[PDB]
DNA sequence: TTTTTTT
DNA sequence: AAAAAAAAAAAAAAAAAAA
C-alpha cells in the first residue's frame, strides 16, 4: 500500500545522499547517447551498490534486504527507475525503443557474513533470503528468448493495445499467472494483429553450479544447485570455471500438494534467481608501478635463470626442466598464411624416466602455476569422452554436443599422467589434435569442427621397471614413433646413485618436512578455514612489498613469488609479439646443418621439424626478455638447450 | 480488457506515401510500372523491392518542405505489416496486360469463371486477394555506400554472427553470415483452402497462416442454412492455393566462435521462387525477417513464456566461388592464348604447385 | 598345449 | 496426456591367436 511509497522515498533519499551512483548513471546515459548516430558496444541498465554504505546509513532497510528481499528489492528498483527517468532528458526519442521501460535492476557487493554459503550448506532455513554461493560451472543450457509484453494493432480503431505476461521465475513476487494465449479479438469484435518489433523479449539461460571437490567431507561426492539468470550477463563464463554468484534463493512450483501427487514422499523444487556473477579465479590487472617493476626486472641481464629457478623451489635439480617449463608456458606466436594455411605455435614436452624422480609433483606444480589447465590420467579417461559427447538438453528435448576435456582447455595447457598406460585407441585421437589442433565430430546428424589449440605436457614410465641405458631408446618406450616425433622436446631422467647427491637431496628433503604454517603452532593438525570476509573485492613504486620477491634469506641469488611471476607471464603473452632477424637465422641454420651431419649416436633421429622447434624456442626466449626482435643470443640458448635435451650436456 | 498506448506511427500517411512512390518513381519511364506491366502479362512471377530507391527518393524529395516522416526506419523496425501494405498497393495499381495470354491454361481462372457465371447469373462474392496473386514479394537490403552518401545512419546490413542475435532483434530485418549445412526437400504449403458442398452455389474459401489448422464441415449457404445440409462438403485440391516451401539451418563459422565454445545453429524458412537457391556447404549472406515461433507444436504444455525463433529468407547472396564447368568466354580464350604463347608449360605448372615444400 | 585378447 | 530413446560405460563368454 503506502509502505511501498515510504520505502521508495527512503531509497530516493539514500540515493541522493551518495553521489557516485548518479555519476555512473549520467556516464551511462551520455555513452548511450553518443553511441546513437555518430560515425557497437552498449551499456546495460545495471548499477552495483555497496551495501556496506547502506548499512552505515540505515540498519532497518539493510536488514530488510538481507532477510526478506521480496518486499525490499522491488521498491529500490522502482525508485532507481524513477530517478533515472527524471535525470533522463530526450526531447526527440524514437518510437519502438522508447517503449522498452527497462527497470534498471541492481547488483550488490560488500560483506555478507553468515549469508555466504556453499552448495552443500544450503537448506530449508535459508530460503527466501539473499545469498552468495561459490562454486564451479558444470553445464550450461541454451539461450532462448521469452516474451514479456506484446503489442497489438487494429486497423479500424487505430489504437494500439498491449498485454503483459509474467511467470513465477520472471518476478520475485507471486501473482496470478497468465497464459500465453494471444488476444486477437477486441471487446467489440475488431481484429487485432500482433506487432513484432514493438513487443518485448528477453534472453534466458539456465546453468548449474557445483561445489569445489577439494572442500568436501569424508567420502562424499560434490553436489550442485540450480541457477537462473536472464536479461544481461546471459552468456558469461562457460562450463569449467570458478564463479561466485549473488542472488535470491526461493522455492517454486506446487510440488505435488495438488491432486497430481502419486506418492506420500514427494518434495518441492528449489532454485536461485541470480542477480550478479563474479569470476572467483581462486587479480588479473596490472598497476602502474607493477609495469615499472616488470620493466626494471626485464632490463636486468640475468632475469631468465632467476625466473627458471623460481619455479617449484622444493624440487632439487632438474634446472633444465624448469627452464623448459618456463619457455613452454609462454610459447611462440601462431602463423597463418593465405596460401600456407596454419603453422603450430606452442611447445610440447614429454617426460620418460625411472620411478620416483619427481615428475608428477612437477606436473602438479605446473597445474597450480598456469592460468588455465586441466588434469587428465591415462587410465581414467576415454578417447570418445575426451573430445565431445552427444547429450540431450532436458528443457528442449534436443541432443546437443557437450564439450570434451581438452576442448575446455583451448589456448591453455593439458597435463596427462600415466600417459603410456592409456588405451591405444584413445591415442589416435591425440594424434589428430597434435596434427592440426582441430577435432571434428560427425555423428547422429551433427557435422562440426571444434577448435582446440592447447599444449600437452605428459609423463610416462619405461617398458620395464627401470630405464635400461644400454638398449635402443625406441626399445625402452611403448609409444609409436608417429606421435613421439610430434613432441618437440623429450627428456630422460634417471637417479644415478652417488653418495654426495644422496646426502644433498637428503638434506633438502629433511629441510622441507620441517615446515610450519605461519601463525600456527606445531602441536595440532591443519584445519579448515572460512572464506574471505568480503564476498566481492576489487604510495606506488616506493614500497616494493612483494616486487623483489625475496621472502626469506637462503641464497645470494634473488627469487620471486608466484603472483609476480604470473603477472609477468600475463604481461608478456599480450604486450609483445616479437619478430626474428637474419642473424638468428644464420646461427639456427648453421646449428641445424652441423647437427644433421654430426653423425654420431643420439637419443632420437632428427628431421626438418626441429628447425621449427628452434624458431619457436628463439621466439619464446625473445618474449622472455621482452624484446620485439630476436637476437642471436636466443638462438645460442635454444641450441644449447636442444643439445642438452637430445645429446646430453 | 486491454489498455491502450499512444504511438507516433500512423499507417494512412505511410500507405499514401507508398502509392505515391510507386506511381511517381523515376530512376523506360518509371521503373515500378515497367515491372508491373510485365507482371500483368504473366511474364514476371516474383517482385523484388529495393529500399535504396526509397531512401534516395525520400531524401531528394526532402528538398521541398512537404514530407514529414521517413519510411525506411519503420521498415527496419517492422516488416510483415509493410509486406501487406505493399501487396495492397500493388493490387490497387495493377496495370492491364499489354500482350495476349494463353488464357486456356489457367485452370483456376476457369473455376473462377464457372463460379461467377453460376452465382452472379442468379445475383456473387468478393474473393480474397491472396487467392488471385501470381507474384511473390521480396525485399532487398541496402548498400553501405548509399548510407555514406547521407549523414543519417541508415545502415542495417552488418552481417551479425549466429550468436550475436539477441531477443531484442525480433521483428526487424537483419543479415546473418555462415555456412549452410542442411537443406530439406521441396514440399507444397497451403495458403488458401477451397471446399465444395455438392452444388451449393458459392464454394467456401478460407485462409490459414499458422502451421496448423482445422477444416470445415458444414457450409453457410442458405440451402444449408436450412436445418439440414444440401450435400456434405469436401476439401478440393485443385481450387486451393499452394506455395513452394523448404527448410534449412545455418551454422556459425569457426573464426567467429569465441574460445572454449561450441558453435550454435539457426533455422531458416524459405518460400516462393527463391526456393532451391542454395546448396549445403557454402558461405552465404542471408537477409531476412527474425520472427518468433510458438512452442505449442511440441504440445508439452510447459514453457509458458518460452518460445522458439526462426528466420524467413528474403534475399540470398551465394558468395563463395563458381566452378562454371570451364564455360568458354573471351577472357578465358585469351588466357589460353597466353598459355599457348608461354611455350613449355608442364615444368612451370610443377614448379607452381607447392613452392612451400622445397 | 596354454593364455591372452578381442568380439 | 506422456517424454521412450540414441548415445555411452561396464561386465562377461567364445573364439582365435601367439608363445
Ligand atoms: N629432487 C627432488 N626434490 C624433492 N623431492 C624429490 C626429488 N626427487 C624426488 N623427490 C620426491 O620423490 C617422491 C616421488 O613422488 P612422485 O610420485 O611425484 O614421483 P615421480 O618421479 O613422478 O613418480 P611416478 O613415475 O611413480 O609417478 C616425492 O615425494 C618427491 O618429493
Ligand atoms: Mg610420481
Ligand atoms: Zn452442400
Amino acid at each position: 500500500d503506502a509502505v511501498f511509497g515510504d520505502r521508495v522515498r527512503r531509497f530516493q533519499e539514500f540515493l541522493d545522499t551518495f553521489t557516485s551512483y548518479r555519476d555512473s548513471v549520467r556516464s551511462i546515459q551520455v555513452y548511450n547517447s553518443n553511441n546513437a548516430a555518430n560515425y557497437l558496444n552498449i551499456l546495460p541498465h545495471r548499477i552495483i551498490i555497496s551495501l556496506d554504505d547502506l548499512r552505515e546509513f540505515d540498519r532497518s532497510f539493510w536488514s530488510g534486504i538481507l532477510v526478506e528481499p521480496a518486499y525490499f528489492i522491488p521498491p529500490a528498483e522502482k525508485a532507481l527507475t524513477d530517478l533515472a527517468d527524471s535525470m533522463d532528458d530526450v526531447p526527440h526519442p524514437n518510437a519502438s525503443a522508447v517503449s522498452s521501460r527497462h527497470p534498471w535492476k541492481l547488483s550488490f557487493k560488500g560483506s555478507f557474513g553468515a549469508h555466504a554459503l556453499s552448495p552443500r550448506t544450503l537448506t530449508a532455513q535459508h530460503l527466501n533470503k539473499l545469498v552468495s554461493v561459490e562454486g564451479i560451472v558444470t553445464k550450461t543450457s541454451l539461450v532462448r528468448p521469452k516474451l514479456i509484453r506484446s503489442v497489438h494493432y487494429a486497423a479500424k480503431t487505430g489504437r494500439f493495445h498491449y498485454r503483459d505476461y509474467t511467470d513465477a521465475t520472471t518476478t520475485l513476487t507471486t501473482r496470478i499467472p497468465t497464459p500465453a494465449i494471444y488476444p486477437t479479438e477486441d471487446t467489440e469484435g475488431n481484429k487485432l494483429t500482433t506487432e513484432y518489433g514493438y513487443s518485448t523479449f528477453i534472453d534466458h539461460q539456465r546453468i548449474t553450479v557445483q561445489e569445489m571437490p577439494e572442500m568436501a567431507p569424508a567420502g562424499q561426492l560434490p553436489r550442485s544447485i540450480d541457477v537462473i539468470l536472464d536479461d544481461d550477463l546471459v552468456d558469461k563464463t562457460k562450463p569449467g570455471d570458478r564463479v561466485n554468484v549473488v542472488g535470491v534463493f526461493k522455492s517454486l512450483g506446487a510440488g505435488g500438494m495438488n491432486q497430481s501427487n502419486s506418492n506420500t514422499l514427494i518434495g518441492f523444487k528449489t532454485l536461485i534467481l541470480g542477480n550478479t556473477v563474479y569470476p572467483l579465479h581462486a587479480r588479473q590487472m596490472l598497476t602502474d608501478f607493477d609495469i615499472r617493476n616488470i620493466n626494471k626486472l626485464s632490463k636486468k641481464k640475468d632475469i631468465f635463470d632467476i625466473l627458471s629457478q623460481s619455479l617449484a623451489p622444493s624440487i632439487y635439480g632438474h634446472d633444465h626442466i624448469k627452464k623448459a617449463i618456463l619457455l613452454m608456458l609462454m610459447g611462440g606466436v601462431e602463423k597463418n598464411l593465405e596460401n600456407g594455411s596454419h603453422l603450430r605455435g606452442d611447445i610440447n614436452i614429454l617426460m620418460v624416466g625411472d620411478p620416483s624422480t619427481a615428475k608428477s609433483q612437477l606436473l602438479r606444480f605446473v597445474l597450480n602455476t598456469a592460468s588455465l589447465a586441466i588434469a587428465t590420467t591415462g587410465r581414467g579417461s576415454s578417447g570418445v569422452g575426451l573430445t565431445a559427447a552427444v547429450t540431450t538438453d532436458r528443457e528442449t528435448g534436443e541432443r546437443r554436443l557437450e564439450a570434451g576435456a581438452m576442448v575446455l582447455a583451448d589456448r591453455g595447457v593439458v597435463c596427462i599422467d600415466e600417459f603410456d598406460k592409456m588405451t591405444d585407441v584413445d591415442r589416435v585421437a591425440i594424434h589428430e589434435v597434435m596434427e592440426q589442433q582441430t577435432v571434428t565430430i560427425a555423428k547422429a546428424g551433427i557435422h562440426t569442427t571444434l577448435n582446440a589449440r592447447c599444449s600437452v605436457i605428459a609423463a610416462a614410465n619405461p617398458v620395464f621397471g627401470q630405464y635400461d641405458v644400454n638398449r635402443d631408446p625406441h626399445q625402452n618406450i611403448a609409444l609409436p614413433d608417429s606421435l613421439l616425433s610430434r613432441f618437440d622436446l623429450l627428456f630422460v631422467v634417471t637417479d644415478d646413485i652417488n653418495e654426495i647427491r644422496d646426502r644433498s637431496i637428503s638434506e633438502h628433503v629433511l629441510r622441507t618436512h620441517r615446515y610450519l604454517p605461519p601463525g600456527y603452532l606445531e602441536g595440532e593438525p591443519v584445519r579448515e578455514r572460512l572464506n574471505l570476509s568480503l564476498a566481492v573485492g576489487e604510495q606506488a613504486g616506493a614500497k616494493l612489498a612483494k616486487n623483489k620477491g625475496n621472502y626469506n634469506g637462503t641464497e645470494i641469488p634473488k627469487l620471486v613469488t608466484i603472483p609476480f611471476l604470473r603477472k609477468y607471464v600475463q604481461y608478456a603473452k599480450e604486450r609483445v609479439i616479437p619478430q626474428l632477424t637474419q642473424e638468428a637465422i644464420n646461427v639456427i641454420v648453421k646449428n641445424y646443418t652441423d647437427l644433421r651431419n654430426d653423425d654420431n649416436t643420439k637419443k632420437s633421429p632428427i628431421t626438418a621439424r626441429t628447425l621449427e622447434t628452434l624458431i619457436r624456442l628463439a621466439t619464446a626466449h625473445a618474449k622472455v626478455r621482452l624484446s620485439k626482435t630476436v637476437n642471436k643470443v636466443d638462438a645460442k640458448v635454444a641450441a644449447n638447450l636442444l643439445r642438452f635435451a637430445l645429446l646430453g650436456e | 480488457a486491454l489498455p491502450s498506448i499512444q504511438l507516433p506511427v500512423d499507417y494512412n500517411n505511410l500507405f499514401n506515401e507508398i502509392t505515391d512512390f510507386l506511381v511517381t518513381f523515376k530512376q523506360k519511364g518509371p521503373k515500378y510500372m515497367a515491372m508491373l506491366q510485365k507482371v500483368a502479362n504473366r511474364e514476371l512471377n516474383s517482385v523484388i523491392i529495393d529500399l535504396d530507391d526509397i531512401l534516395q527518393y525520400q531524401n531528394e524529395k526532402f528538398l521541398q518542405g512537404t514530407q514529414a516522416d521517413d519510411l525506411v526506419s519503420a521498415i527496419q523496425q517492422n516488416a510483415n505489416h509493410f509486406t501487406e501494405l505493399f501487396c495492397r498497393a500493388i493490387d490497387n495499381n495493377m496495370p492491364l496486360p499489354t500482350k495476349e495470354i494463353d488464357y486456356k491454361d489457367d485452370v483456376l481462372d476457369v473455376i473462377l469463371n464457372q463460379r461467377r457465371l453460376r452465382n452472379e447469373r442468379m445475383l456473387t462474392e468478393l474473393f480474397p486477394p491472396n487467392l488471385t496473386r501470381r507474384y511473390f514479394l521480396y525485399f532487398k537490403p541496402l548498400s553501405q555506400n548509399c548510407a555514406r552518401r547521407y549523414r543519417k545512419k541508415a545502415i542495417s546490413s552488418k552481417p551479425l554472427s549466429v550468436r550475436q542475435i539477441k531477443g531484442d532483434f525480433l521483428g526487424q530485418l537483419i543479415t546473418v553470415r555462415g555456412i549452410i549445412t542442411r537443406v530439406s526437400d521441396v514440399k507444397p504449403a497451403v495458403e488458401v483452402i477451397a471446399y465444395t458442398c455438392d452444388q451449393c452455389g458459392y464454394e467456401v474459401f478460407q485462409e490459414v497462416n499458422s502451421r496448423t489448422f482445422t477444416p470445415l464441415s458444414e457450409c453457410t449457404s442458405e440451402e444449408c442454412s436450412q436445418n439440414q445440409t444440401k450435400g456434405q462438403l469436401f476439401m478440393s485440391t485443385r481450387a486451393s492455393k499452394f506455395s513452394a516451401f523448404q527448410e534449412c539451418k545455418i551454422q556459425e563459422l569457426s573464426q567467429q566462435v569465441p574460445v572454449g565454445h561450441i558453435p550454435r545453429s539457426l533455422n531458416i524458412h524459405v518460400n516462393g521462387t527463391l526456393v532451391r537457391s542454395l546448396s549445403p556447404g557454402d558461405i552465404v549472406d542471408v537477409t531476412g525477417i527474425f520472427l518468433p515461433a510458438p512452442y505449442t507444436g511440441f504440445k508439452a504444455l510447459k514453457a509458458g513464456l518460452l518460445t522458439e525463433t526462426y528466420l524467413e529468407a528474403q534475399f540470398v547472396r551465394q558468395h563463395k566461388k563458381k566452378f562454371a564447368s570451364f564455360s568458354l568466354t573471351s577472357d578465358v580464350e585469351e588466357r589460353v592464348m597466353e598459355l599457348i604463347t608461354s611455350g613449355d608449360v608442364y615444368n612451370r605448372l610443377a614448379k607452381s604447385i607447392a613452392p612451400e615444400i622445397y
